[PDB]
């Protein structure tokens, strides 16, 4: 429903049982936890009032997780699942650590925005790609069930949710680093005047500056499924906490 | 009087580019030419060169 | 043409050239300004950090991203001259402050 192409009609049903979990702890902002630092501004012993887009002290979270291995429900492209982007978010993603023959890799849930998801307006695109994330701002065409295939250990699924025979009109497009042996990671998303801001924060410390992008438009949407047949409950224990 | 100021010229201009390059030269001048019967097109889209 | 987001490099790179000692303008990442600029050897900024504030909100350093290199800004002289005139004289007697 987000896009209007059809990538493919092999398993579509109508799971009913899925609902958002309410995390237990709430927010401090005491230690530094849930502040960013400006944009490319440097301070040094100042005690700075600053009015901006920060989460409030002693809120609590929600979990927007859609693992599925074979099938994919329509209820988790339809809202809550699909909330509104009015002012900013921040997000609190788990670094999974996966094993196989002696080696880690790190695998976490991706997250797209747009305003309408049509290829004749901009939409931004981060994924991880084994540690290395890729933000890109492009004209891309989303389809109507959109998932990502964990590279890994292996699947059944076949990760498609943009359609293009030739590269589209981009306005923004880099590559980024990470720790790989992370735990937790911090993510700021929020836009003010027509202009998008997106911060990154890999350790616990106040969050850094990423980029800034000039669009002109007003965003009001903002998780396609991972969709992985290796992370189970049952004989490799890992949970996907987004 | 008056205060006496002056007129500033030479300015400077710096700015991050937001697009990585095109890397046209590292193509131009690799080591496998193609036959003229190949003629082999590359394309290049949303870069700075 | 005239469309899309392949553009040159090659206006904005005419000289790229950073003075020390005479006052000019400067258009650092959106913030537009003039004054003088002094070298320093400044190792607080970091990755993602190339300007540098105060508490009352004012560009005072920066570092430029293509020699790696950090420079201070000061602002330029703005004065104002004292004039000593008598009833019936001819001249004045001109007196410059500090
Ligand atoms: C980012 O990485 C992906 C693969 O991980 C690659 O296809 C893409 O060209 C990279 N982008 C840049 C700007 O290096
Ligand atoms: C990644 O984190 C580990 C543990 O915190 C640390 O030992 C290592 O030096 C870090 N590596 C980088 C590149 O930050
Ligand atoms: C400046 O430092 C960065 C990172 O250390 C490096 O990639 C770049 O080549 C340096 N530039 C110059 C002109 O030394």
């Amino acid at each position: 429903v987000i896009g209007d192409f059809n990538c493919t009609n092999s398993f579509i049903n109508d799971y009913n049982k899925t609902i958002p979990r309410i995390s237990e702890d709430v927010v401090d902002v005491s230690l530094g936890l849930g502040t960013y630092y400006v944009l490319n501004r440097v301070y040094l012993n100042t005690t700075l009032l600053f009015t901006g887009y920060f989460p409030k002290s002693g809120a609590n979270f929600r979990d927007l997780a859609l693992k599925g291995s074979i099938y994919l429900s329509t209820l988790w492209y339809k809202p809550p699942f699909l909330s509104d982007f009015n002012n900013g978010i921040f997000s609190k993603v788990k670094n999974t650590k996966l094993y196989v023959n002696n080696t880690l890799y790190s695998e976490f849930s991706t997250i797209v925005i747009g305003s309408v998801f049509v290829n004749t307006s901009y939409t931004i695109v981060v994924q991880p790609h084994n540690g290395i994330l890729e933000i890109t701002a492009c004209q891309y065409t989303m389809c109507e069930y959109p998932h990502t295939v964990c590279k890994s250990k292996g699947s059944i699924r076949n990760e498609s949710w943009h359609i293009d025979s030739s590269e589209p009109l981009c306005l923004f497009k880099k590559n980024f680093t990470y720790n790989v042996s992370a735990d937790w990671l911090y993510f700021h998303f929020y836009q003010e005047r027509g202009v998008f801001y997106a911060y990154y924060a890999d350790v616990g410390m106040p969050t850094t500056f990423l980029f800034s992008l000039y669009l002109g438009t007003i965003l009001s949407h903002y998780v396609m499924p991972l969709t992985c047949n290796a992370i189970s409950s049952n004989t490799d224990n890992e949970t996907l906490e987004y | 009087l008056s205060g006496f100021t002056v007129k500033p010229v030479a300015t400077v201009y710096r700015r991050i580019p937001n697009l990585p390059d095109c890397d046209i030269d590292n193509w131009l001048n690799n080591v496998s030419v193609p036959s003229p019967l190949n003629w082999e097109r590359r394309i290049f889209s949303n870069c700075n060169f | 043409i005239n469309s899309g987001t392949t553009c040159s490099n090659d206006l904005l790179y005419s000289n790229t050239e950073i003075s020390t000692g005479v006052c000019v303008n400067y258009d650092l990442y959106g913030i537009t300004g003039q004054g003088i600029f002094k070298e320093v050897s400044a190792a607080y900024y970091n990755n993602w950090q190339n300007l540098l504030y105060d508490s009352n909100g004012n560009i005072i350093g920066f570092k430029d991203f293509l020699t790696n290199k950090t420079y201070t800004i000061l602002p330029c002289y703005s004065g104002r001259v004292s004039a000593a005139f008598y009833q019936n004289s001819s001249s004045p007697a001109l007196l410059y402050r500090n």
